């Protein structure tokens, strides 16, 4: 315990392993330490460290935060095998500017700390507004199809889909930089929705199972096509493909022949339940040499996050539909939902990622809350709402206390 | 003294204050004070014209009521 | 540091930070109007400056 070995980072990126005294104060070691790293750099033939104007030499964490000069290395939470960084930190002292006339002062000050609008952001705003407009257009066009069996809905939506897709192609080819690519992506992704309903609206007669088969099918293809040719925005496209694929299976079965929805919903629930265990394997396999490895790594991490999200959406829709408050042994699906939620609530710790762990934990909470709220709406009475309120308010309070304590 | 409390003031002082208010109001919105054109005043006078035109129509409606009296169910 | 007359820093020591007179030299406004003749806005502006 008298000494600890740590890796020290020096100028421009050389790492050196050193055995430091665990109890002397850090300020006593920084000077001779600087000499040693320079000697090794001199022997290697690299440029040694040198001072520039006004500043001082410091020892910092890899995060850059400096260590207290008077405390002992053991007094700080530094353990054998850790790593540190020696650095030159410049002087910040300077004159203090002043402006006595208030009106001028407000302008000269306010213009430094905040950002004003510019042409680069402006295009993203306009692009964002047109994306919103078309998804609104499909909604009203879709509502008309629910009362009339005429060809108008498919006829109108098809031309929009073509025009929107047309503009995106030009931008994709003319794009030069990431900002430019953002604009193209937003435009391209916005075309899938009109094209999708344009197809699903084509089959005549009252809307239902036969139309559903077309919609989710072309949707799956469209998302897969964009993902294949673009190779960007992996997370969202992955999700659309998953939910589209599973929904098409249900649509086809229900369209051909199905004894009950409970049977289909139960099948989907089981498929989703097992998919959670397979997700990490699927994600890992779906994915100067360092560039390829880093690119591979983020692509994989991206796939798992999207994969988890697609599964989370399906279970809450099925689960809340299965636990009917009037059908048969009403208590059976309620406790089954509990067991299913407990599994997800516990499983969240198996993943290191912040957002991945949060979505899983939230998936359980949202199911419980959604299920609880339904029992307030249906089979309504003062007891029901009163109980739903007490449960929902205590529920998270217990979880927060259990996590903070 | 320190100018505290209510009192009396000249016309020269009143426009002076009314000018500093406009200049400072511009700074918070445009972040500049050259005021090559002063849109603040122009935009306000348009409101006055809008209100004034509305009152003129009220006076117009009032005179018609004296030229040819009538009444409405109530 | 050198003592040979031209080095103005010889014998000078730093003790802290504070206020000081700038190297600029301000010229008084000519033909100043009487106090009863002063405009209110520009008067305070120049006074604070």
């Amino acid at each position: 315990p008298q000494a600890v070995v740590v890796g020290v980072m020096a100028g421009e990126g050389v790492q050196i392993g050193v055995l430091l005294d665990a109890n002397a104060p850090v300020s006593v070691m920084t000077d001779p330490l600087l000499k040693v790293v320079n000697s090794r750099l001199r022997e290697l033939g690299e440029a040694p460290l040198e001072a520039t104007g006004r500043g001082r030499w410091a020892l910092c964490l890899v995060d850059g935060a400096p260590l207290r000069a008077t405390q002992s290395l053991t007094e700080q939470d530094v353990y054998d095998g850790d790593r540190l960084w020696i650095r030159f930190i410049a002087d910040t002292e300077r004159r203090s500017q002043v402006i006595e006339h208030i009106s001028t002062a407000v302008a000269s000050d306010l213009s430094k700390r905040f950002a004003r609008i510019d042409p680069i952001v402006a295009v993203q705003v306009g692009a964002s507004m047109v994306a919103t407009g078309v998804v609104l257009a499909t909604g009203v066009l879709g509502w008309w199809r629910w009362h009339h069996n005429t060809w108008l809905t498919t006829i109108y939506t098809a031309v929009i889909g073509v025009l929107v897709l047309a503009v995106a192609m030009l931008l994709l080819m003319r794009a030069k930089t990431d900002a430019d690519r953002r604009v193209a992506d937003i435009m391209l992704m916005s075309a899938i929705m009109p094209v999708t309903v344009a197809a699903a609206a084509a089959p005549p007669g009252p809307v239902g199972s036969p139309q559903a088969v077309l919609g989710f099918g072309v949707l799956t293809v469209a998302a897969a096509l964009a993902l294949r040719f673009t190779g960007r925005r992996l997370g969202i496209y992955t999700t659309i493909v998953i939910i589209g694929a599973l929904t098409m299976l249900a649509a086809l079965a229900r369209m051909v022949a199905a004894t009950s929805a409970v049977t289909l919903l139960s099948s989907l629930l089981l498929i989703c339940v097992v998919a959670y265990h397979a997700a990490p394997a699927l994600s890992r396999r779906l994915a100067s040499s360092v560039r390829d490895v880093l690119l591979q790594a983020e692509r994989a991490r991206s796939f798992l996050s999207g994969l988890l999200t697609g599964l989370g959406v399906m279970v809450v829709v099925c689960m809340t539909s299965l636990c009917d408050p009037h059908t048969g042994q009403r208590w059976l699906p309620l406790i089954l939902a509990g067991f299913t939620s407990g599994f997800l609530l516990l499983r969240g710790r198996s993943y290191v990622d912040r957002w991945q762990s949060i979505t899983l934990a939230g998936t359980a909470v949202i199911i419980a809350a959604a299920v609880c709220v339904r029992y307030a709406l249906e089979l309504s009475s003062p007891l029901a709402v009163s109980i739903v309120a007490a449960i929902l308010v205590l529920l998270p309070a217990a979880g927060m206390a259990a996590a903070a304590h | 003294g320190s100018g505290y409390g209510l009192g009396l003031s000249t016309r020269t002082q009143v426009t002076g204050y009314q000018f500093l208010a406009r200049r400072t109001a511009m700074a918070l919105t445009r972040w500049r004070v050259r005021m090559e054109i002063e849109p603040g005043r122009r935009q306000t006078l348009a409101v006055v014209a809008s209100v004034s035109a509305a009152l003129v129509i009220c006076l117009g409606a009032l005179l018609w009521s004296f030229i040819s009296p009538s009444g409405q169910l109530n | 540091r050198k003592p040979d007359g031209k080095d103005l820093n010889f014998g000078v020591v730093r003790v802290g930070v504070g206020m000081t007179r700038p190297e600029v030299t301000w010229g008084e406004p000519q033909n100043m109007p009487t106090d009863i003749e002063l405009e209110p806005v520009t008067g305070k502006a120049l006074q604070e400056f």
